[PDB]
């Protein structure tokens, strides 16, 4: 029993840790779409043609 | 003669205007300030192609 209770205790905090992983991950999600896009534009503004500007 | 000189001088007084004026959005092409610029073309950075224009 005491096992039993343990085990399916283990499985909550198992899904808690489970849950933390999701939200962190999900955040760095816009994270790697933001540095995404400032490389677009930092390939832009390497350009020749743009003027100082740009 | 001195009548072709007329034409001659307005005619170069003409080159001139142009090297000046020209220009691409305000960034002067042919009048020497534009000197060499590098043009990216590559999916990472450092692949530039360098144009000038005297």
């Amino acid at each position: 029993t005491s096992q039993s209770r343990g085990l399916d205790m283990a499985v909550k905090n198992a899904n808690d840790g489970i849950s933390i992983a999701q939200t962190a991950e999900g955040a760095m999600n816009e994270t790697t779409n933001i540095l995404q896009r400032m490389r677009d534009l930092a390939l832009q503004s390497s350009n020749g043609s743009n003027s100082s500007s740009e | 003669r001195r009548a072709i000189q007329e034409e001659v001088s307005a005619l170069n007084d003409e080159l001139n205007r142009i090297a000046e004026t020209t220009s691409f959005g305000g960034n002067k092409l042919l009048n020497g300030s534009f000197g060499s610029k590098s043009f990216q073309i590559g999916a990472d950075s450092g692949e530039a192609v360098m144009l000038s224009m005297g």
